[PDB]
């Protein structure tokens, strides 16, 4: 059974130029973080 | 028609149930599996 209801969840600050860890919805890393001017598509996100 | 076209998601459910059969609603239309 999917879940359906779940509690609500915070959000920071958003930096750049900086090796910051980072959780972009469930996504984990460590790098520097900067504008960019790659094209996605409408539903594509990673 | 031929040619090459790819099908872009439009929604998802995240619904419990289960299913097994399916039913619809010049009137032709191609089912493939």
């Amino acid at each position: 059974a999917p879940a359906t209801v779940c509690g609500p969840k915070k959000s920071t600050n958003l930096v750049k130029n900086k090796c910051v860890n980072f959780n972009f919805n469930g996504l984990t890393g460590t790098g520097v973080l900067t504008e960019s001017n790659k094209k996605f598509l409408p539903f594509q996100q990673f | 028609p031929q040619g090459f076209s790819a099908l872009e998601p439009l929604v998802d459910l995240p619904i419990g149930i289960n299913i097994t059969r399916f039913q619809t609603l010049a009137a032709a239309y191609y089912v493939g599996y």
